């Protein structure tokens, strides 16, 4: 989900 | 017409790649650490890292390999950038000057081609015939290596395998051969091809395509003695050569994905493996053989070695030492030992290198209620998680404080021969001298035989052979330890006044004008030696027995009065050597000679405030490096203080500065004081190592922090922080955080290691019942952090599967109370767009956390700023505005729905808001009309946003995802219901970084307009300011001039680099300047600098001042 996918991004690869 | 300036405040600290070999010399071990746009060059020593070079590039380094073809003295470096700039680099030194050279370059992007899953991968064949790249799906790019090919020109070859995972050039291969794990529908497969340039095709590799596991993902090619490929899956690892297949499924790897390998032993008997976890494995190739015939491979196994920071990069160095390249947390140096001490960890940490981590959110401070901002950042992730307080400058801690509007100098006296402590302070005064016999920590002013009290003392050293000294206007007196009276007392043969002092503890030099003398405190009396006049009046004199001298002192250095000059001389002779004829009508108010790590230095402060630094030679004594630097508008006094070993120089001015010792260089960091006039070391039995400081009126004494321009304090969290708020009234920070935990023997979750949320002083869990319907889960908390102590005062645990995602601290409505509100989201792996979540209103009482109010919501509360006594909050696609009843509850007024996914909002005081996820940034007002939302304007570009800030009523900054910044503003346009409804991207720029957070704040103070800070995934902190059109132009032009002149490392066009660029559009930057470029100026030789001006006016070094004035915004 975006949530996870928004985290993973704020924290790079 | 948007105009902005961007500068680094802190370079990226995350380590993106790293590599080892001999790039400096054939016989010297270098580690090269790639940050983002920074290459760091080290020699590995017995101690560890000797820094050698820190170059930047105009690009995100994507590939970094060392290599060496035939007829090559030392390893060349290959670099591929992310914008597809390839280059080949060579380390070159001109004895004392170090230069990295570009042997070749070319851009290798193809207009064709989609960039593959798993990113760029470049590689290099063992024999160095070539460089193989994989940038695009379907294509493999080949770059022959030949004396020529300076342009790195390259053909592609077609590749049936559309979805490759990893590739390596196999060792011991008659033909250039590659080995690669690719993924089709069937699974994942290893495959090979010999590679021929002879006819630009592949051929087949030496072995049948085999199979490999579903999560297979690293290829390793094992060196000449063994050959073949090690392929690393999840829960498994395997080997491949022609017919050979070896495999292992240690459960010990199951729990986390391996993530980096690195070879330890050239033969490849040994390899290091890192993990999403931080666990460090050792992958051994069990030896074996069969007489005359190369070594086979009987077996291979994993040995958990221990734990490191989470590793992007791993690199065995010398003996048992390994550098751990980290991006999620602090990087480190780390010793491996044959023996595993306590806990059983063969891995002991040696050094720890600070990574500001991915900075996930941050905020200003706001601590010692001073006037500067400390920046407080949520950093790292998982166990690296942390806060990091960042304070600009070097602070000092004040103990006593005697208000004295005179102090004109001060000197460090012990009254007891034995003790290393000094119980007296003699200080120059308004044509006087006051003495201060301290009763330990107590102040008391009395006499002291032979130390004139009605005379402006000009010195007061600690002269050996049991004596005290007091150079006054008049006579250079002398006083005993045994007798303690008037042992001697000099006096110029003519009744003439001393103008300029000098001394150490054995040597004495005075001056009277142009005149020079020289005395000696030989047991119990002052005996003279020389006398020599000078061109002009002596401004200042330095002498300290430097290296090979114990009390008695070698050469000499002087600043004079009419010709404004500073000049190298000797001793009993007084013979003029080399000299500098510094410009200006203002006199050098202070000259200093010193020593540091292993070097001698000559420093000269003038009275204009500016300075000149030069290197002295204890033996030879001549020029060095011409370059003045402004500081204290008021003459700078230089002294030298007690710290540690590298003991340094203090600059006293309106702008007090320390001068450190960088990479055998010298730091120039601000000191956090109001002003300093004079300053000296200390050690009283009641004021240990302290430097007393004196300004307009006040004595002061305290310790000194580290050095490095900026200081960083670190609260280790062990879990991963997400958002963070300061609530001043309650003197604490709230921090949203998350840890991870496993499903239990039935479902429950434990807690591997303790984190901030479980070690909390007190604690809570959500009671709220609002709902009702191996395995890793996240557990999320609000944390109360004491601002003073950075203790976890309290932890609130949220519901099972609830995500705190937004955090405010505000007063709401008429209610004179201040809350920690937290937007949340009920998150299950089934869907992917939360349909429920909550807003919770907390209060933190005496020591207490009161759940004041909750509110169910029908989506994920993504962000929520406090609006206007109300609470504005984005709830998944729909932004709403909640009001606070008198009766203490969050209830709706209005919403707006024109939002694909509102991730970010910000509020310019006025009823104005802004944001979005994949369709970059709307602007909205709130209407004290039908208390409603009117959508004033959006931006019709397809920007996947990451951060968003309001700079002013018209200017809207956004960061997005290609690492690009852009500014938007409202279109002043006729036909005002269309051109109006559309705001224009009027500033573009490729930053090179992923911006998580903007905030108004600054690191500095007690030209530019506004100051927005930013924190990046890489730990870069930038800063963005706004500009007058004229500074813009000055600077815009200067940007162009500067680029014809600077040798951009791998010959990369700067303008190409800064070009707003997505994988679907490329425009040049507008409305932006890198101060980083601008600042490039100062590191420039005057010739290259003069060139920069060929043409209100246009000067030559009026700019040298303009550029300085900017360096001071951070």
């Amino acid at each position: 989900h975006l949530l996870w996918d928004v985290r993973k991004r704020s924290l790079g690869l | 017409m948007s105009y902005n300036y961007v500068v680094t405040a802190q370079k990226p600290t995350a380590v993106n790649g790293c590599v080892t070999g001999h790039f400096t010399s054939a016989e010297d071990l270098n580690l090269l650490i790639a940050k983002n746009t920074r290459l760091e060059i080290y020699v590995v020593t017995a101690e560890g890292l000797r820094p050698v070079k820190e170059v930047g590039m105009y690009g995100k380094i994507a590939v970094m390999e060392l290599f060496r073809p035939k007829g090559e003295s030392k390893d060349l470096l290959f670099i591929l950038t992310a914008k597809y700039n390839a280059c080949i680099l060579e380390y070159k030194q001109s004895g004392e000057s170090i230069d990295i050279i570009t042997r070749a370059h070319g851009n290798v992007q193809d207009r064709i081609g989609r960039p593959s899953e798993t990113g760029i991968i470049g590689i290099i064949d063992p024999e160095c015939r070539m460089i193989g790249l994989r940038l695009y799906d379907g294509l493999f790019k080949v770059i022959p290596l030949d004396r020529d090919n300076k342009e790195l020109k390259a053909f592609n070859i077609r590749l049936e395998e559309l979805h490759v995972i990893d590739v390596k050039f196999l060792y011991g291969c008659q033909a250039p051969t590659i080995c690669f794990v690719y993924q089709d529908p069937q699974g994942r497969h290893v495959k090979t091809y010999e590679v021929s340039l002879r006819e630009k095709e592949f051929n087949k590799g030496p072995w049948k395509q085999e199979n490999v596991e579903a999560e297979a993902s690293m290829v390793i090619a094992v060196p000449e003695p063994f050959g073949g490929a090690i392929i690393i899956g999840q829960e498994s690892i395997t080997y491949h050569n022609g017919d050979k297949y070896l495999a292992i499924a240690p459960p010990i790897i199951k729990q986390s994905t391996i993530v980096c390998h690195n070879r330890v032993d050239p033969n490849g008997s040994r390899y290091l493996l890192g993990d999403m976890e931080g666990r460090l494995f050792m992958l051994l190739l069990e030896k074996e053989e069969q007489m005359d015939g190369t070594v086979t491979l009987k077996d291979l196994r994993v040995e958990l070695l221990g734990e490191t920071s989470i590793a992007e990069c791993l690199t065995y160095l010398d003996n048992g030492v390994v550098f751990v390249g980290s991006r999620l947390g602090d990087s480190q140096l780390v010793k491996l030992n044959v023996d595993s001490n306590e806990q059983g960890s063969y891995v002991v940490a040696m050094e720890t290198f600070t990574n500001l981590g991915p900075i996930v959110d941050m905020c200003v401070v706001d601590l010692e209620r001073q006037g500067q901002g400390q920046l407080v950042t949520c950093s790292g992730a998982f166990k690296e998680g942390s806060l990091r307080i960042i304070r600009n400058g070097i602070g000092i801690h004040e103990h006593a404080s005697i208000d004295l509007p005179g102090i004109k100098g001060l000197w460090p006296l012990r009254s007891d021969p034995n003790r290393e402590t000094y119980d007296t302070l003699v200080l120059s005064f308004v044509g006087q001298t006051r003495v201060l016999m301290l009763n330990g920590e107590e102040v008391e002013e009395t006499e002291l035989m032979g130390f004139v009290d009605d005379q402006q003392t000009f010195f007061c050293g600690n002269v050996a052979h049991q004596q005290l000294i007091q150079i006054t206007s008049a006579s250079v007196r002398l006083v005993s330890q045994e007798p303690k009276a008037l042992v001697s007392e000099w006096k110029e043969p003519q009744a003439k006044n001393i103008s300029v002092a000098s001394c150490n503890s054995s040597q004495v030099v005075v001056a009277v004008g142009r005149a020079l003398y020289y005395l000696q405190i030989h047991p119990q009396e002052l005996r003279q030696i020389s006398h020599t006049e000078m061109e002009h009046e002596v401004a200042c004199l330095d002498i300290t027995p430097l290296g090979d001298s114990n009390g008695l002192s070698p050469l000499c250095a002087i600043g004079l009065w009419t010709d404004i000059s500073a000049r190298i001389l000797k001793l009993p002779s007084f013979e003029l050597l080399h000299k500098e004829m510094l410009g200006g009508e203002i006199i050098p108010r202070s000259i200093l000679m010193t020593t540091f790590e292993s070097s001698h230095y000559l420093l000269c402060a003038l009275g204009d405030g500016a300075l000149f630094y030069f290197g002295l030679n204890i033996e030879t004594g001549l020029l060095s490096d011409r370059k003045k630097v402004t500081l204290g508008t008021q003459p700078t006094v230089l002294r030298t203080f007690r710290s540690l070993s590298t003991t340094n120089v203090f600059a006293c001015s309106d702008r007090p500065t320390v001068i450190y010792s960088s990479n055998h260089k010298l730091v120039f960091s601000n000191v956090n004081l109001k002003e300093v006039n004079y300053m000296c070391p200390l050690n009283s039995d009641g004021y240990p190592d302290s430097l007393a400081l004196a300004n307009n009126s006040t004595l002061t004494i305290g310790t000194i922090d580290e050095i490095q321009k900026l200081h960083i304090r670190t609260v280790p969290l062990y879990e991963s922080p997400r958002k963070i708020c300061y609530q001043e009234v309650s003197q604490c920070f709230g921090v949203l955080s998350s840890r991870i935990e496993v499903q239990d023997t039935s479902g429950g979750t434990t807690a591997l290691r303790p984190s901030a949320s479980t070690q909390a002083l007190s604690s809570s869990v959500s009671s709220s019942k609002l709902f009702s319907s191996g395995e890793e889960v996240e557990v999320h908390n609000l944390l109360i952090i004491d601002q003073h102590t950075f203790e976890v005062l309290h932890a609130h645990q949220f519901l099972q599967n609830e995500y705190a995602l937004s955090l405010v601290s505000c007063k709401l409505g008429k209610d004179p109370n201040t809350y920690f509100i937290v937007g949340t989201a009920m998150v299950y792996p089934e869907e992917a767009e939360p349909k429920q979540g909550r807003i919770v209103v907390f209060q933190y009482s005496d020591g207490k956390l009161q759940t004041v109010a909750e509110k169910e919501v029908k989506g994920a509360v993504y962000s929520m700023v406090e609006f206007n006594g109300k609470l504005l909050a984005s709830i998944n696609s729909t932004v709403r505005l909640y009001e606070w009843t008198t009766e203490k509850d969050v209830r709706t007024e209005c919403n707006h729905y024109n939002n694909i996914m509102a991730l970010y909002l910000k509020t310019k005081g006025d009823f104005i808001l802004v944001g979005d996820l994949m369709r970059s940034v709307l602007l909205l007002a709130y209407k004290p009309m039908e208390g409603n939302f009117e959508e004033i304007a959006r931006d019709f570009n397809p920007n996947w946003m990451s951060a968003v800030e309001i700079l002013d009523d018209d200017n809207f900054l956004g960061a997005e995802n290609a690492f690009n910044l852009f500014v938007c503003q409202k279109d002043s346009a006729a036909t005002t219901d269309e051109e109006r409804q559309h705001l224009q991207e009027v500033g573009l720029f490729h930053l090179g970084e992923f911006v998580n957070v903007f905030c108004h704040g600054s690191l500095v103070m007690q030209p530019t307009q506004g100051s927005v800070l930013f924190g990046t995934v890489n730990g870069m902190i930038g800063l963005v300011t706004s500009l007058s059109e004229s500074w813009y132009n000055l600077l815009l032009d200067m940007q162009n001039r500067l680029n014809k002149v600077i040798k951009s490392v791998g010959k990369i066009e700067h303008s190409f680099w800064r070009s707003f660029h997505t994988e679907r559009k490329t425009e040049p930057a507008t409305g932006f300047i890198d101060g980083d470029l601008i600042e490039s100026f100062l590191d420039i030789s005057r010739p290259k600098m003069q060139e920069v001006v060929a043409n209100r006016e246009a000067t030559a070094d009026d700019l040298i001042k303009v550029v300085e004035e900017l360096t001071r915004i951070h």
